[PDB]
This record gives structure tokens, C-alpha cells and sequence, in this order.
């Protein structure tokens, strides 16, 4: 043990020091939010502001990490390992940021997603405040219970994605599909004008989506496309008007096929499995309570 | 409803523990 | 009992053998998912790959089904009947698949939906893993409790579908419908320019849907169309912008009719009845717990 | 008491007779569903089929209503009043239907919504089957508990509808509205080309809805329009893309107004209040259990 | 204490007087709802009606506020402070309204949002009726428990908004973006016609939204835009067709980026965090029960 280590240690564990560090964490988070609010452009207007505020915050985080690490004897293996390596990683990337700010492009342009890690320093606040800590610990001790029902959900979604690629991956591939009227039986026309060529019992509808694809390719073109589509349907997002109904009405008389596909999925994956998953989640949380 | 169902269940075991 | 049957039996019931069979099940499922991901086309690029991997997996499933049956004297009536006939059906269709791969189109082109049953071999994993088994058994012993509230839900949806076909099956049949302004009272025009012919208090709106139909034919044209539409409304999908609002504003002054139709249905079915159905489901599961 | 009334009474209360009446109820319901499925047209193809099946079902319902009443001395005040007057009303409208089928237009064309009451005969099945009876009785004894939270919900929705008519009833009344770019600061243009007249920092967007209106007239034009719109938002339907976002981005810099309107409404009403209403509903049901 | 104050006090606390005040509150609320229903225009057809009904209601509220205060010696500090200052504020704005109705534009046109406070007089009914009082008190004593999970939710949404502004604030800035086909491998074309210039493996899709912006600018142009967008996604509103899918398919091969962005956000925030927030809310309410 270093000579003057004990007092630096229990001083870093002071309520006032931890509250000041929380103030610094929150103000850094707000500085980043404010950078995105008032200078999200590529040609920033106040670039030095964000650059040097970043420098100052990273400096203070480095300094009080060293004050932290003095207390654990730079070991940080024995005391509070997980949070300490999280702090070490975030301040290592912050010192990398100071190096980028000072002395050249030592980081390649392929690793900017590590420069985006500043937003996650706010997770250190969940260590300072005992309420957020109690909630995230409950979440973490509940996730393993979710695991089983989640994997059942994923297996069923994967079955449906396989079937969806098999059935619908070529729906509307021409860019158009045909739908069928009952114009005669609905009085909107006579059989004579249908046989004459004045009206028709079918309509050619375009299959192109808003993203430039035809309906089958965009939703069920591949397995991961179909899996994404089934996640969207699981939520209930535009599952009928954009996904289900084109397939349902593309089938002249076999409409029970797509109808039963989507209805069974919704009934199984969305009315039953989501509610079981969330029920297990909340049960494990409330006996974490 | 899962949020609702657990809230109800929460009271059910609370009443079960009260009697037990 | 056959001579060397006891040891084959308790060997097939080995934890290691069942885990190896689970590995085979999962890897076959992943092989099918990967086929749909990397070769969903009709003109497949690697057709022999999928064909012969299918052959190999079906061979191993046949082999260890025979190892399964040798331990129960090939009877499979007495021990574990349900899973055994599920395995028998899936490997029978797999041997049918081997026959299609080897020696001709002995299956007619009408029965390809039996060739799609490979995706469901993954359900055998729910027998190997006790957690998924514990969840699906709870689901199955809860469904009969759902039954009653489900049939009440279906009866109410069927009443609403009858009424919807009666009311709305001809809405917008001309392809267009009329809506009504308050342009004069809203200051956007004077009564003089309305009487003159410069502006108007009604607008002709097209009733055609994205599938080529008109509103009524497409949402309430028949009873099963209306039932599908009410399932979609029951899930909340575009129930106002595509379904409810055209009917609501097609009524000049009788707007309370469609408004009350949809509001009463949403309230009763969607809020009350869906939440009662899911509550019964989860109650039976949690006392399955 | 009539002479042979006791035995007719306990014979109508026979399990077999009530099951046969339930079969008749269900088959009449299925006959109506099938009429809407296979002959929803105005010019029906098999009109005599539905007409005479209606006649036959109404006849049998009349007959076994008379058998019902002979056992209670035709009083139906003392024994099982509510169900008996429901049966009396439905068979009175059915005899009215027989009269329409036989001898003229004694009903005016204003009262066809009473001719639509046939769909509701299936509610008599909820008397025959004890499970559906147990569920609907629980629903009915739970609704009065919902009452309070429901009226709070309605008051808050009505406040929001008043405010919505005040704020947004004239949004986009010109048929178009203006939105504002950051094209210069986003590098998409220079200040020089903005001042020159080559590009612009504002765009004119059309405000017309799919129903021919403009945004404000159609969503908040009156109080009941705004109340309907807020019921749609409560469900969560297209509340941003069709409703919230036009108002949010029509405000050049005052976007917090509409944003806070919709965010506060969604939070309070949707999340908090809907979940409290459903929680009270399900609590009263489960202690009806 | 004033001489005849005791009897005025316990007379204002009479059940009949409080029920008459509740009748007045409800009828004023209905008068405002009816004003918005039958005269929402700027040029009101019946301005004197609303003006003088407002005058009369404000007069009666002033009068029985004075009757309220005479019983507490005009102090209203000691007895029932919160409700009394709410009444004082609402009737102060009502007397301000009487002054606007009588004698000139003493209020500047910047403070009309205080003239909109009449809708909130109905909250005084929650004091008269013990059931609504019991529900709003439960809500209020439950909100502080929601606080923690709510701030965790907000922190995570803010992280996602920062990342969303970083990634997607410039998506489709040209007004268009490019998507990519598999037309050759899907048999819809040959490689020869792709190399010839007859068909193509990419499509240029317009990026402009209904509100006139391009996709990146509207949804993630700034931090508060991105935060609003993530609230909309948190509710499930059009999160795929308008938000997620353009970003997902704008990425040629990096589609896992946006897919994982939206899928992780939906899972974590929507499912887990919304259900934990509502679970805490309802738990605190039911032990408020
Ligand atoms: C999934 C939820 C994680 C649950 C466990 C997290 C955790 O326990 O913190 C661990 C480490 O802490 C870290 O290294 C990072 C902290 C993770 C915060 C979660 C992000 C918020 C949800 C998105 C240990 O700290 P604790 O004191 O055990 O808590
Ligand atoms: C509806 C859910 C079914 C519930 C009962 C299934 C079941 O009990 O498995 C039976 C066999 O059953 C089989 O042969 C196939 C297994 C069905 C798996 C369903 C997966 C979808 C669940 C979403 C036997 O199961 P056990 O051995 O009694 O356990
Ligand atoms: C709202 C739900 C109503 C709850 C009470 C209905 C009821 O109790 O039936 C009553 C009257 O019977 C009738 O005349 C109406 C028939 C009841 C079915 C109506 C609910 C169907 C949708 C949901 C009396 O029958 P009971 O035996 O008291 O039950
Ligand atoms: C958030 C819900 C507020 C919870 C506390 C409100 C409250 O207690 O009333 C307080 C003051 O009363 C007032 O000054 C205004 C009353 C607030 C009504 C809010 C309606 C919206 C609820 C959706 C005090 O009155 P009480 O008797 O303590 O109740
Ligand atoms: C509490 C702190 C740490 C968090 C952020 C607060 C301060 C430092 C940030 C937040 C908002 C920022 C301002 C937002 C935009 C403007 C207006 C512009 O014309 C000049 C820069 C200026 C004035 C910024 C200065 C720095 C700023 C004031
Ligand atoms: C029940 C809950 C957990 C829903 C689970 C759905 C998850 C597992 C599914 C839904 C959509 C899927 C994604 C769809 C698309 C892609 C892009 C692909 O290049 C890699 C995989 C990836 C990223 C998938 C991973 C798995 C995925 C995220
Ligand atoms: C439990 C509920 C969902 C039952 C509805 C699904 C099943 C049972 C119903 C719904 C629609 C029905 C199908 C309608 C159309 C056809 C095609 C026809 O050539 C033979 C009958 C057949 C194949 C029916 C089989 C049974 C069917 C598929
Ligand atoms: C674990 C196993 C059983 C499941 C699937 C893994 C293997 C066998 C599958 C999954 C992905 C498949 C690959 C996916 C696509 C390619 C790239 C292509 O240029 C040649 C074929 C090849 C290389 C496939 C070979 C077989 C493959 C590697
Ligand atoms: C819990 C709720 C969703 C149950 C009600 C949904 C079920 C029962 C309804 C909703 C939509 C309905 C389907 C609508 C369309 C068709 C096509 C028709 O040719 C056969 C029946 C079939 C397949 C219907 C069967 C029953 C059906 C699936
Ligand atoms: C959810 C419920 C409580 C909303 C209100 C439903 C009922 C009570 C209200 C809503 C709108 C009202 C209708 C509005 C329009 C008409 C047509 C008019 O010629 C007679 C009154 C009549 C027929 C009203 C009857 C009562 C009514 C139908
Ligand atoms: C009492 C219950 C079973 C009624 C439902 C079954 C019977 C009575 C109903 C339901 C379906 C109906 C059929 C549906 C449509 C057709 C096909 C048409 O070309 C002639 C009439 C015919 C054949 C109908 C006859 C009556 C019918 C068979
Ligand atoms: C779950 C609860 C809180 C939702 C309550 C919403 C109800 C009370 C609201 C939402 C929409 C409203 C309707 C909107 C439009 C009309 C048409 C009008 O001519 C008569 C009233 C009527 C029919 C309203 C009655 C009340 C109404 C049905
Ligand atoms: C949880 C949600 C509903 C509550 C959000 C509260 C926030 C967003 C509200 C509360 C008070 C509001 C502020 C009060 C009014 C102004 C002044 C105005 O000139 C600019 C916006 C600004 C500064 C508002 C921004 C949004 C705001 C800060
Ligand atoms: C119970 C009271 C206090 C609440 C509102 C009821 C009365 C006072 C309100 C509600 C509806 C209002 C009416 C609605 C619209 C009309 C029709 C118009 O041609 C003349 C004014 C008149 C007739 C209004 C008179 C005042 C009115 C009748
Ligand atoms: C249920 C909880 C977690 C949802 C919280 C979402 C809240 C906090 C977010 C979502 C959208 C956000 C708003 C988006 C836009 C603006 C306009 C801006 O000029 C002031 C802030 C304001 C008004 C934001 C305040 C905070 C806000 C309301
Ligand atoms: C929790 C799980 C199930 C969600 C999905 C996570 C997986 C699918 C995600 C996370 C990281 C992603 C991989 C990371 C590396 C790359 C980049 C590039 O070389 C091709 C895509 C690929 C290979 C990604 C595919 C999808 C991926 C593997
Ligand atoms: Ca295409
Ligand atoms: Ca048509
Ligand atoms: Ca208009
Ligand atoms: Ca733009």
C-alpha cells in the first residue's frame, strides 16, 4: 500500500465527491445533447467550443480516475472491478480523443464508432444514484429469465421467416400484381360490358414500395429481410396495409393462405408470446423488488 | 396487460402471505 | 422384446445422445434459414448444396429414428406416443424428400406445402430442452381457458362484421365519395361565391384503395373481408385513416353512425375483450408456474 | 296456474331442450354469417333462400318462445325477466320480419336498423352456455368500477379537444402550409444562392388529407372531430405522421407547442389513464372470479 | 373571527351546496364543449351567447368563492390551501375575463393562453366527487415512484437521439437516396441487359417527407427532432415504414446498422422500459388502493 493512499481512497468515496462527479457526468451529457441540438452540422459553426469542452471534460474524468485508481492502488482488480474497467475504457477513449484533438490522425477513419462512445459516459451516473442503480440491477437480474421465452419467440419468428421467404419472396416481381373485382355481381357493371371490353373484373396494381423495391423483394426477398418484416409485424406497424393486404388480395381465391399466415403470426407471436415475455420480465423485476 | 396482470398478481400473493 | 433392445433404448435416452440430436436439429434449422438467406431464388445458385445437405440431415434423422424405435420394440404406441408420431411424420416426409431427390416426380405439384414442413423439425428441440418444454406445456394447458373469452370475442367480431357488410359494403362504389365543407362559416369563402360557382361546399374524394378496390368492396365487401378488417381494427392497424375516417366523413350529418360503430368496437373488443383474453391466458400460465 | 303448465315448464328447462335451442341459435347465426359471405349484394342471387330460412328460424323461435311462456303462465314478470324480455323483443322483431315477408311494406324505410337486429339473437347463447354467461356477468359487474376512471379519461380528452379546436382548427386552411429548412447550415446550399433565388429555406406543403379536407378542418374543425381525433391518438394510430407532425413542423420555431400537446396527451391519457382503466376492469373481473 | 362567519362556513360545506357547485362546474364545462362544437369559428355566429354565458358563470363562481372565503375569514391559508388557491386563480382569470368583456383590451394579445384556462375549471369537480378525488390522489402519490424508471427511459432515449443525429441527420439530403436490387439473381433480368443499359440494379428513391423535408432533416435533423422521433417510435407509430425502413434500405450492405439501432431501441425502451414504468405506476396505485 502506498503511503497516503487510505485518505485519497475514502475521500474519493465521499458523498460530496461522488455528487460532484455526478454533476460532471450529467453536464457532459448535456454538453453532448446541446452539441447535437445547436451544432449537428458537418461544417460546425462553433467547433472549438465542442472540441475544448470535450478536452476539459476528458481532462477532469482522467484526473478523478487517477484519484479513483490511487484508492484501488491502480489495481482495480479487487475493488469494484466492473465499474472500474468501464471507467477505464471510457477515459481511455477520451484520452484517445485528446490525442486526436492535439496531434494528428492516429486513428483510422474506420473506427469513428469508437469516437461515438461519449454518449455512454452517462451510464456512470447509474452508479452514483442508488435509484437508477436499483432499477438497472433489477433489469439485469431479470433478463436471464426472459431468455427462454425470448428464444421461443425467435424460433417461431424464424419459422415464419422461412415460410415467408418461400411463399412471398416473388410476390409482385413484375412490379405489378392483379386483383379481382365483383363488379358484375355488385351491379357496378353488366356481364355484357365485361365481355365487350368496356369494363373488367381485374385491376393491375403496382407492387413497388416506397423504397423502390417491389413488394416481395422488399419484405420477403431474403431471410433477414423477412425476419425484419416479422419484427415489424410483431409490433403491429403497418402490418396490414403495406405487408399483409397485398399478399391477401394478390391471391384470387387462395386468400386464406396469407390471411392465416398473418393472423396466426399475430395471434401467436403478438397476442400470446410478447405478453408472456413481458410477464416473465416484470415478475422477475417485482421479486427483485 | 402483462404490466397489469403482474400488478394484480402482486396483490394476490400479498393477500396470500397475509393469510399465511 | 428383441435381444439387444434394452441397451439401445437407454442409450438413445442418454443426455449426450439427446444433446447431439438437439445439435443436429438446430443445425438443420440453421441450414434452412441459411438457404432462405443466401439462396431464396427460384434459379438457385448452389442447389446441390441444399439438396445434399437435406439428404444428409434426413439420413441422420432416419437413422436415429430407427435407433429410437429399436428401443421401444418398434411399437411407439406405449412410450411417448405424441412425440414419436411427430418424429415419424417428419422423417416420413423427409424420406419422401430423399425419394424426390433420387428417383422422380412421384409427388404431384399440388402437395408442395408438405415439402415446406422441414421448418417444423425445430419443434423437436422443445422436447430436448426442458425450459422450452416447460413453456410450451404451460401454453398448451392455458389455451383451453382462453377458449371461452375467445369465442365471445369471435361472436362480437362476427356481429360487427355482419353489420359492417350491411352498412359499408357499398361505400364509395362509384370509386369516389363526397365530403362536405364549412368553407363559408370558416371565412374561407363567402356565400356569394358559393352561389356563383367559384367555390363549393363539397369535395369529390376518390374511394379506391391501394389494392385497386373501392373502400366498401375492399373492407366490407363480404363477411370474411369484414371479419379480416375487424381483426385489423382489433390490432389498431390504420383503423382510422384507411377504414374509419372515410366512412365517418362520407356521412354528411350522420357521422355518429360510423363513429359509434368503430368507437364501440375498439372499446369493447380491443380494450376490454383483448385484455380479458390475455389476462386469462397469463393467469392459467402463472398457475401452471 | 294453467292445467298442464308445470310439465311444459320443466320440459322447457330441460338440458336437452336448451342445447337444441342453442344449436338453433348458433345455426341461425351461421345462416346470417353465410348470407353475408355468399350473398352480400343488393341484387341477391339466392333471395328466397335467406328469406325462407329467416321465416323458418323465426317460426321456431316463436314456437319455443310460446313454449317458454306457457311454463310461466305467460307472465314472464316473475321468472327470469331480463332474458325473457330480450327474447320477446327479438321474436317480436322476427314476427315483424315474417309480416314483411308475407304481406307488404308495413314497416317504413326509416326503421331498417331494427331489421338488422337478427345478428344479436346469438346473445341468447350466452344464457345457454354457463361459461359465456360467467364471463359476460363478470364484465357487467366490472363496468361500474371502470366508470370513474373512464369519466376522468373523457374529461381530459374533452379538455384536449377544446384546446385542439382552439389551436389547430385552422392549420393549413389555405390547403397548403410552409415548413422551414436549414439548407445553408447543412451545406446543401450557400447563402448566396438563397439570396439569389436559386434555392430557398422554406417549402410549401399541401395540407389536404385523404378525405378531401385540410388538416385543421379534418382533425380539429369542430369539437367532436377533435374528440374523434384524440380517440385515434389514444389508440396510437397514425398519430404522428397524419396528425402531430404537420402541426409540429408548421410551427417555425414554436414547435414545442404541438409537440408538448401531443406528448403530454399520449403520456397522460394513453399510458397512464388507459392502463389504470384496464387495471380497474381486470381487478373487478378477477375478484368476480 | 367575523360575526356571522361560522354559519356561512358550514353552509358552504353543505352537501347540497357542493352538489349545486358541481352542477355549475359541469354545466360550465358543457357550455365550453358546446361552444367548440357549435361555434368554433373565428367569426362566431353567436358571440353574445358565449360571452354572456361566460359572464354569468364567472359571476356565480366569484359569488360562491366569496361565500367560500367568508367562512375561513378570507385567509384561505389555514383551511384547504391548495384547492382554495386553485379556485382563486381560476376566478381571478374569470374576473379578468369579465373585465375584457366590459371595458377594453387591458390584456395584451400575447397572453391568450391564459384566456384558454376556462377548460380547467372542471378540475374543481375532482374535489366535489370523492371517487375522482380518490383516483387523482392515487395518481399523484404514484408519480414520484414512476420518476426513476422515467428518467432512465429519458436517458436512454437521449443517448439514442444523440446517435440518431450523428448517423441519420443527413440521410437523403439530396432529396433522393439509392436502393439496390437483386434483379439478376431473381431472374427478373440478365447480366447482359444490366451491362447494356436496359435495366439496372439500383433505384433512385425520393427522400422527401409529407411535411416537405428530406428524411434525415425531418427525423434526426436536430436533437429535439430526434427525441420526438424516438418518442414516436416508442409508441410504435409508423416507426418502420416512415422512419426505420428508409435508413435500413439506404444502407447497401450495412443494413445491420439501422436495423440494430431500431430493433434494440424498440426492444429495450418500448417493451422493457415502458412495461417497467407502467408496472411501477400501477403497483403504487394498487397499494394506494
Ligand atoms: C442490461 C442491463 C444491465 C444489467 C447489469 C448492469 C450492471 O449490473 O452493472 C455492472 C457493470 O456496469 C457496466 O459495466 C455498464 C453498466 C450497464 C448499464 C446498463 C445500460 C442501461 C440500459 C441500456 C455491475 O454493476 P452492479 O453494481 O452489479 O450493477
Ligand atoms: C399450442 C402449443 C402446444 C402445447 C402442447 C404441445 C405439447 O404438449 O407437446 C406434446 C407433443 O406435441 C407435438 O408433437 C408438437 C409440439 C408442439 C410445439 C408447438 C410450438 C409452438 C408453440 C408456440 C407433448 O408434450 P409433453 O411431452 O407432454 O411435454
Ligand atoms: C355489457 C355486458 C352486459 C353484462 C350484463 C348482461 C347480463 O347480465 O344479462 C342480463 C340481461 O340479458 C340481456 O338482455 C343482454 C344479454 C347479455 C349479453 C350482452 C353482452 C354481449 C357483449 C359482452 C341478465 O342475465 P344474467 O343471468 O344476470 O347475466
Ligand atoms: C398529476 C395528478 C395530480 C395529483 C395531485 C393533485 C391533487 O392532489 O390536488 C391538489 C390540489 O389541486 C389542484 O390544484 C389541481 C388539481 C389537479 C387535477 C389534475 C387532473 C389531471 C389528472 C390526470 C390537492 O388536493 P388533494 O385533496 O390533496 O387531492
Ligand atoms: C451546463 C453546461 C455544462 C451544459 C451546456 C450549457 C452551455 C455550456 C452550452 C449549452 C448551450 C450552448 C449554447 C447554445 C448555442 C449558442 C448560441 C450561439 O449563438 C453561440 C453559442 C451558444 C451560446 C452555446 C454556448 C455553449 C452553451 C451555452
Ligand atoms: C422476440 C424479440 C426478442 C424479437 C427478436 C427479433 C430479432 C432477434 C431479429 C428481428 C430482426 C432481425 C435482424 C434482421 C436483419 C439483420 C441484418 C442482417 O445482416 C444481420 C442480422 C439482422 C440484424 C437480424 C438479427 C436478428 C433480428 C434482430
Ligand atoms: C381456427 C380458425 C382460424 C379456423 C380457420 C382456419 C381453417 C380451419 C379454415 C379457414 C379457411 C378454410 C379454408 C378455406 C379455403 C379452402 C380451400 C378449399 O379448396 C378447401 C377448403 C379450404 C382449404 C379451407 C380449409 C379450412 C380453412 C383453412
Ligand atoms: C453449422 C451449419 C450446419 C449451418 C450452416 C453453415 C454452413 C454449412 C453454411 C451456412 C452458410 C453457407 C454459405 C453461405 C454462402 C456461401 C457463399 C458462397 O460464395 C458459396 C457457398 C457458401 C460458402 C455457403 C456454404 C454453406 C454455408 C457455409
Ligand atoms: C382473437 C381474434 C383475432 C379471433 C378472430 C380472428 C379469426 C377468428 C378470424 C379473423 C379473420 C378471419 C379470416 C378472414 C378470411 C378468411 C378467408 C376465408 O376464405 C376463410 C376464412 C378466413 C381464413 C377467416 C377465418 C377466421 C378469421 C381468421
Ligand atoms: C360513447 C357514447 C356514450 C357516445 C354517445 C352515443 C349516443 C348517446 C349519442 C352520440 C351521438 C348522438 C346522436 C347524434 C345524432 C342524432 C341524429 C338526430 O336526428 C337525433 C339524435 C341522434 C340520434 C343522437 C342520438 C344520441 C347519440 C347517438
Ligand atoms: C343451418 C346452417 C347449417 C346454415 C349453413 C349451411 C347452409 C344452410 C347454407 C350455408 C351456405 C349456403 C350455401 C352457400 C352458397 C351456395 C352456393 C350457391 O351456388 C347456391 C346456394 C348455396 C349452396 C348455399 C345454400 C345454403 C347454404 C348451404
Ligand atoms: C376509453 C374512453 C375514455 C374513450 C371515450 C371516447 C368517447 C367518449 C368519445 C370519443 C369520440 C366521441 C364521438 C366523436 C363524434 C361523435 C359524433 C357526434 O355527432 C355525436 C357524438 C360522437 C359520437 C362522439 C361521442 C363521444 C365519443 C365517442
Ligand atoms: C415529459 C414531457 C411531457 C415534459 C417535457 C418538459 C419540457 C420539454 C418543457 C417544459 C417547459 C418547456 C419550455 C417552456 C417554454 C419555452 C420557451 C420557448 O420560447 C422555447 C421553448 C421552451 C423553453 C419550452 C421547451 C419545452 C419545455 C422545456
Ligand atoms: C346545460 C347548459 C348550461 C349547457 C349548454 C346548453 C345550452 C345553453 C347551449 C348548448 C347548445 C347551444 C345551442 C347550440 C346551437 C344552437 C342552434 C343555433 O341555431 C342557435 C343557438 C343554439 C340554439 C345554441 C343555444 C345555446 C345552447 C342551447
Ligand atoms: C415516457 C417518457 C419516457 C417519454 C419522455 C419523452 C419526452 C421527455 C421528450 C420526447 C420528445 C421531447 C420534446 C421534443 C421537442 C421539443 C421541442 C423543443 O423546442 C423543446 C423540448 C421538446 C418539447 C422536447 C422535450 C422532451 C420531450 C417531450
Ligand atoms: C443479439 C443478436 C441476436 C442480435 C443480432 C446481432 C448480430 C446479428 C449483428 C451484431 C454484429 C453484426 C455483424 C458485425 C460485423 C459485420 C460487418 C460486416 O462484416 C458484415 C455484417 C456483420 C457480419 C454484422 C452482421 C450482423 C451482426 C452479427
Ligand atoms: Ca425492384
Ligand atoms: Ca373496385
Ligand atoms: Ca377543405
Ligand atoms: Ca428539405
Amino acid at each position: 500500500w502506498l503511503p497516503h493512499q487510505r485518505k485519497v481512497f475514502d475521500f474519493y468515496a465521499s458523498q460530496g465527491v461522488q455528487y460532484f462527479t455526478a454533476f460532471l457526468i450529467v453536464s457532459n451529457f448535456i454538453f453532448n445533447c446541446a452539441e447535437k441540438e445547436w451544432d449537428p452540422y458537418t461544417d460546425q459553426l462553433y467547433q472549438g467550443l465542442w472540441r475544448w469542452g470535450e478536452f476539459a471534460f476528458n481532462t477532469m474524468f482522467l484526473i478523478e480516475l487517477l484519484i479513483n485508481f490511487y484508492g484501488i492502488a491502480f489495481c482495480f482488480w479487487r475493488y469494484n472491478w466492473a465499474w472500474n474497467t468501464f471507467d477505464l475504457v471510457v477515459v481511455a477513449i477520451g484520452t484517445l480523443t485528446m490525442a486526436e484533438a492535439i496531434g494528428g490522425n492516429f486513428m483510422p477513419p474506420s473506427m469513428a464508432l469508437i469516437r461515438n462512445l461519449r454518449a455512454f459516459r452517462i451510464f456512470r451516473l447509474f452508479k452514483r444514484i442508488k435509484s437508477l442503480n436499483k432499477i438497472i440491477v433489477s433489469l439485469g437480474k431479470a433478463i436471464p429469465g426472459v431468455a427462454n421465452a425470448f428464444v421461443i419467440m425467435v424460433i417461431i419468428m424464424c419459422i415464419y421467416a422461412i415460410l415467408g421467404v418461400e411463399f412471398y419472396h416473388m410476390t409482385g416481381s413484375d412490379g405489378t400484381y392483379v386483383t379481382y373485382n365483383d363488379n358484375v355481381k355488385r351491379g357496378l357493371c353488366t356481364g355484357d360490358e365485361v365481355e365487350l371490353g368496356q369494363c373488367s373484373l381485374n385491376q393491375t396494381v403496382s407492387s413497388e414500395t416506397a423504397r423502390g423495391y417491389t413488394y416481395g423483394e422488399e419484405y420477403y426477398g431474403t431471410f433477414f429481410r423477412a425476419l425484419y418484416t416479422l419484427f415489424q409485424v410483431l409490433t403491429g406497424e403497418s402490418w396490414s396495409e403495406a405487408v399483409a393486404r397485398p399478399a391477401v388480395f394478390e391471391s384470387h381465391y387462395d386468400s386464406f393462405g396469407p390471411v392465416l399466415f398473418y393472423v396466426s403470426f399475430i395471434i401467436i407471436c403478438q397476442i400470446v408470446l410478447i405478453n408472456v415475455v413481458v410477464a416473465v420480465l416484470l415478475d422477475k423485476m417485482v421479486e427483485e423488488d | 396487460i402483462a404490466a397489469i396482470h403482474n400488478a394484480r398478481r402482486k396483490k394476490r400473493e400479498a393477500a396470500a402471505a397475509h393469510k399465511a
